[PDB]
């Protein structure tokens, strides 16, 4: 898959930014407590 | 060699829960099970 | 409720990760398709099935546990007795995100596949926010 | 003597059991068959919307087509797509006295269990492992079925009033005095339905302001009686004495849910034997916790009174404990005496209270005299009172039968749940299509068993339940063990990873 | 918050209340009568011989020699108990035979039998009615109906006794809320729960107007007639035959096999569409042992006699309006009930003002009548557990075994002792 890896370099600006925001959504959701709703 | 071979079909019928379906339901599942594998060798031959 | 403890049972995560892995081989066996289109179909079909089974069908498939206290709640809202951020509610929140990083990489980062996969990912992640626990957008699907 | 705990429970003899886990491949294979059935259920629902005939079942009247529909179609989804496919092994009618061998009416179906037809034949001599006949008192010839005939002749079938109006005979007075001598308590009281001894007397003891602590696997009557009382309900893990203490300590520091006032009182509902699980309660630790936290205990021994203990007194005798350390004891007469009804024993002020404030005492009719004469005679037989050693022999025979059966199955290679002294033996068979196959293949071989599926158990925990009795000879029991092997080979039911060795 | 040192102080200072309350003073009950022998027509109660006017067997079928032969012949081949719950080798051929005979007697489509008379209507109501439904219940319903309603977490709206204007006013109000939110009104069920020949009052429900209201406001009916089954009608089919109403209009019908059948248990009869649902949903049918076969063999034999001789129902009613007319005139006692009811009341006219003083007063009449060989009873309730507690009373219960001389001699004794305790 030569083409695929050489295309992440030329990935648009607004996309790799969405994949960075989505990686922070996981980390914040992978460290929560529990809190049954009152 | 027949009895032995017939026993594996019985085990196949239990592991997949076709032992408790009607004949037409059984044929509908056995038809699309063989087609997918059939078109899985054709795609693994042209692209090889 | 016997239906809230299903998503915890032994071997249910590995049995689920193989349900997506088996659908990706039956879709990639088609003789006349493309690899980029095989990875978009996987993502959209999985997200639509997950959306229907977690956020549209409400009630149980068997006699309601106690006089029908869950006849108006989708399977997501019944799960784990309403307790948030359990392991089973974190697995099902992370899985569509991980399956998006692969269908972005295998489509080469195209521009038209983006407007499809992003719309599907948002559609499957919006209902899982704790702020929407019971809200029915414009009345739809309430009774 | 043998060992203790940090709680302070004293165990006189070893307390050993086993709940081996499901192997991973078998669990993975169960979900395949539970999804394949669901897919076809959706397809059949679609076809039955306007394309399949399906004229074999019932509908609403023509005049009530514009009322709101009576049922919600999605609730009876598993009923019409799963249960209905293999429901030919759940309501088998029998035509003789049930014990150690029964006669079953032969029925057949043509439209896949949607309707049945009795041919006219009878399957005689079927080995019975499906009914609760511990100690073997269910017979139609003997000295207990001899006196019931006398009482019936002079009294009649049943009474026609309540205990508080004119339905208080001297038979009731004669039986309630004997039950207290049996249990070792001060006073007792008998009702007439085992299910209604719980749901009509629990709401007479607690109300709003009180707390109920229930075990995970309680009977339906115990759960309904709590729902009708008005108290708060909290469930702890099965037989977990750490969960109970953690849930019992956190209720005396935090009080009631909103106002945070002290609870009026706390009640604990447990059972002697859990019939679907095959386990025995850890009573010396439950007693050593409700004395340290000042809670009250409610014991339900419908599956152990007469089936545990050196002299057939139940779990309190089986553990070597003092009967007076239990606030309420309740049981039935329908599992070991071959009769009907239920009882409650305890202190003398408690029974005095319940005689006036119980729903059954004032609204429901009394017991039947011919049934009371069954219980009085078999209870005297067990006490060694009649004069023979029948009560002792029958009590001991069940213990050896249980030990032999449970030991043989382990060597054979199956997965068996529960405690080693339990007369209920659940055999594990996980896949959903083996539920329908085991019941069908055992009856072809002259054995009667019960099977249980998903919306009664966990998802991957299907099982077959065997009940032993003191009427099972060693030659019946060997025949059953020999025929279980063949079906276990034919259906591949030997999942145990570490089998026993003779 | 809350260090691990003061938690023991909290755990240590707590003090529960006793399991049962200490008795404040003298009570009413706690003095059961002790009947020696069977409670037949001539009974011995508390060591004295007396005529029974207190038991609920209107057909004299208890000590019928023919009924006992059919029970012994079933004891001789089955034993006494069923060792299981009707879904695990607990159904016999006797159970299916009795179910068919009941369904054929009521001219219905299907029937289901329970093993306990109280659990029949306490399990049937919560199997159809659920968390978001409206139930309209008469104000004088019995206790089993109230418990079944309590166990079904639905909305209860209880209306006056036997008046159709209040029921219609209650239904019209519900129609106004249906026009305020039509989406929710299409998933909400409406049940009317009524009771032919009420027990707490001795009256009879007006059925032809209640049927008309059913089709006008679209609400199903649940008839509960365990005191008119085998009493009313010209065949003992209940109230539906008394009024001449098509039985396909009453949805579900319930009764017990304990009064006029003189046995144990209850049954529900209806269309196969509604009766088939309770076999997997009724709590007391699915988790309890089934009825002993010798008790189901007695009901079939009683049901044979009920069909062979249908002139036994005219006898019961001819001498039912005899003692209802021979009692009018007592000073201080009033009669509450219909001329067609075999079990009515004698309530106290113009009560003092303290219930405890009326329960204590009526017991003087009962205890002094029983010394003249006439056995009577008092109605018992659970004072703190009742929606609409009725006044104290004395049940007068008529059977076919009581001769006319005994009936006319009972009125004299009741009047003699009552105009000398209430003076
Ligand atoms: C706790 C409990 N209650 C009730 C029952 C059944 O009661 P019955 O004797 O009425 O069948 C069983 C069995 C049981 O284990």
């Amino acid at each position: 898959l030569v083409e695929m890896v050489q295309a992440l370099y030329e990935a648009p600006a607004y996309h790799l930014i969405l994949e960075g925001i989505l990686i922070l959504w996981i980390i914040r959701l992978l460290f929560s407590k529990t809190y049954k709703l009152q | 060699a027949w009895k032995q071979m017939s026993w594996f079909y019985y085990q196949y019928l239990l592991v997949t829960a076709l032992y408790m379906l009607e004949p037409w339901e059984r044929t509908v599942f056995n038809s699309m099970l063989v087609s997918i594998v059939g078109m899985a060798l054709y795609t693994g031959y042209v692209f090889m | 409720n016997p239906a809230t403890r299903v998503m915890n049972s032994r071997g249910i995560w590995l049995s689920y990760v193989l349900a997506i892995g088996l659908l990706h081989i039956v879709l990639l066996s088609i003789p006349f398709v493309s690899v980029p289109v095989v990875w978009t179909l996987t993502n959209l079909i999985h997200n639509m099935g997950m959306y229907i089974f977690l956020h549209t069908v409400k009630g149980t498939p068997f006699e309601t546990p106690d006089q029908g206290k869950a006849r108006l709640l989708t399977h997501w809202e019944q799960m784990d007795y309403g307790v948030q951020f359990t392991a089973s509610r974190k697995f099902l929140t992370i899985t569509p995100i991980v399956l998006y990083f692969l269908t972005s990489f295998y489509t080469k980062y195209d521009q038209i596949h983006f407007v499809l996969n992003t719309v599907s990912l948002m559609s499957v992640l919006i209902p899982k926010l704790p702020q929407l626990h019971g809200v029915r957008i414009f009345g739809i699907n309430k009774y | 003597i043998h060992h203790v705990t940090q709680n302070g429970g004293l165990y006189k003899r070893p307390f050993n059991e086993a709940f081996e886990e499901t192997p991973m491949l078998v669990a993975v294979l169960t979900y395949v068959g539970y999804g394949v059935l669901t897919l076809f259920g959706y397809l059949r629902d679609f076809l039955r919307y306007w394309r399949i005939e399906k004229c074999h079942h019932a509908t609403e009247r023509e005049e009530q087509k514009d009322f709101v529909s009576l049922y919600q179609d999605f609730e009876n989804f598993y009923t019409r797509n799963l249960y209905m496919r293999i429901r030919d092994n759940w309501n088998r009618p029998i035509c003789s006295v049930p014990g150690a061998r029964v006669d079953i009416m032969e029925r057949q179906s043509h439209d896949y269990n949607w309707s049945f037809k009795y041919t006219g034949n009878i399957i005689k001599g079927v080995i019975n492992m499906g009914s609760y006949n511990y100690l073997g008192f269910a017979r139609n010839t003997g000295s207990c079925q001899e006196a019931a005939a006398k009482v019936l002749e002079e009294y009649g079938a049943g009474v026609c009033s309540t205990r508080q109006e004119i339905g208080n005979l001297d038979k009731h007075e004669e039986l309630e005095e004997l039950v207290a001598r049996f249990l070792g308590v001060e006073a007792a009281m008998a009702y007439g339905m085992g299910f209604a001894t719980n749901s009509m007397n629990i709401p007479a003891l607690v109300g709003k302001g009180c707390l109920i602590l229930s075990d995970e696997l309680n009977h339906a009557s115990l759960v309904l009686g709590a729902r009708l009382s008005g108290a708060t309900i909290r469930i702890f893990k099965h037989n977990n004495m750490q969960s109970l203490e953690k849930l019992l300590k956190d209720a005396i520091v935090y009080g009631q849910p909103r106002t945070r006032r002290p609870w009026k009182k706390i009640l604990i509902l447990v059972e002697g034997i859990y019939s679907m699980e095959g386990s025995i309660v850890r009573l010396p630790e439950v007693i050593a916790l409700k004395k340290k936290y000042k809670a009250y205990l409610y014991l339900d021994e419908a599956h152990s009174i007469g089936a545990l203990g050196p002299t057939g007194r139940g779990v309190v005798e089986y553990f070597g404990l003092d009967p007076e350390d239990v606030d309420v004891m309740m049981g039935t007469f329908t599992k070991s005496f071959g009769a009907s009804g239920g009882y409650i024993g305890g202190k003398k002020e408690l029974i005095d209270y319940l005689r006036t404030h119980s729903h059954s005492a004032v609204y429901a009719t009394s017991l039947s005299p011919p049934v009371v004469e069954q219980i009085i005679t078999s209870m005297k037989c067990i006490m060694g009172q009649d004069g023979t050693s029948l009560g002792k022999e029958c009590v001991q025979q069940l213990a050896e039968n249980t030990r032999y059966f449970r030991r043989r199955l382990k060597e054979m290679g199956f997965i068996i749940y529960g405690n080693e002294d339990s007369p209920v033996v659940p055999l594990m068979l996980y896949m959903p299509a083996k539920i329908g196959a085991f019941g069908r293949e055992m009856l072809k071989r002259n054995i009667g068993v019960v099977v249980v599926g998903f919306p009664a158990t966990p998802i991957i925990e299907s099982r077959a339940r065997f009940c032993l009795s003191a009427a099972h000879t060693k030659e019946i029991l060997d025949t059953a063990l020999k025929e279980i092997d063949e079906v276990g080979d034919l259906l591949q039911l030997k999942y145990s990873r570490h089998r026993l060795v003779p | 918050d809350l260090t691990v040192k003061e938690k023991e102080e909290l755990i240590e200072e707590w003090q529960p209340e006793p399991l049962v309350p200490p008795v404040p003073k003298d009570h009413p009950a706690l003095n059961y009568n002790i009947v020696s022998g069977p409670p037949s027509h001539k009974t011995v109660v508390n060591g004295k011989e007396c005529i029974n006017f207190a038991s609920f067997n209107f057909l004299g079928l208890l000590d019928n020699p023919r009924v006992k032969a059919a029970a012994l012949a079933s004891l001789k081949k089955y034993g006494v108990g069923t060792c299981g719950p009707r879904g695990f080798y607990g159904t016999f051929d006797v159970h299916l035979d009795l179910e068919d005979r009941l369904a054929k007697f009521m001219k219905t489509e299907e029937a289901i039998i329970y093993s306990y008379g109280f659990a029949t209507i306490a399990s049937a109501i919560p199997a159809y009615s659920k968390r978001g439904d409206i139930v309209f219940v008469d104000r004088a319903a019995c206790f089993a109906i109230q418990k079944g309603l309590q166990a079904s977490r639905s909305d209860i709206k209880l209306f006056k006794h036997n008046d159709m204007a209040d029921l219609e006013r209650l239904l019209k109000e519900q129609e106004i809320e249906d026009q305020k939110n039509p989406r929710k009104a299409r998933v909400t069920r409406r049940f009317i729960v009524v009771e032919g020949l009420y027990m707490n009052t001795g009256t009879i429900c007006p059925l032809p107007e209640l049927v008309k209201l059913k089709y006008k406001y679209k609400a199903r009916i649940f008839l509960e007639e365990s005191l008119s089954f085998g009493v009313l009608g010209e065949h003992g089919r209940g109230v539906t035959e008394h009024y001449g109403i098509n039985i396909d209009d009453i949805d579900l019908i319930s009764a017990n096999m304990e009064n006029a059948l003189a046995s144990i248990g209850g049954f529900c009869c209806g269309r196969s569409f509604v009766i088939d649902h309770q076999r997997l949903s009724g709590q007391g049918y699915c988790f309890s042992a089934s009825l002993p076969p010798l008790l189901a063999a007695a009901a079939i034999e009683a049901l044979n006699i009920m069909e062979e001789n249908p002139g036994i129902f005219a006898v019961l009613k001819e001498k039912c309006g005899q003692i209802h007319k021979a009692l009018q005139g007592i000073s201080g006692l009033k009669v509450v009930g219909e001329s067609l009811s075999p079990a009515f009341h004698l309530q106290l006219e113009e009560s003092t003002g303290s219930r405890e003083q009326d329960v204590r007063l009526l017991q003087e009449i009962v205890d002094q009548c029983m010394n003249r060989s006439i056995a009577l009873t008092q109605a018992r309730y659970l004072e703190k557990e009742e929606k609409c507690l009725p006044p104290p009373s004395i049940r007068v219960v008529v059977t076919v075994e009581q001769t006319e001389e005994e009936l006319e001699r009972a009125a004299s004794t009741i009047k003699e002792v009552a105009q000398a305790v209430l003076l």
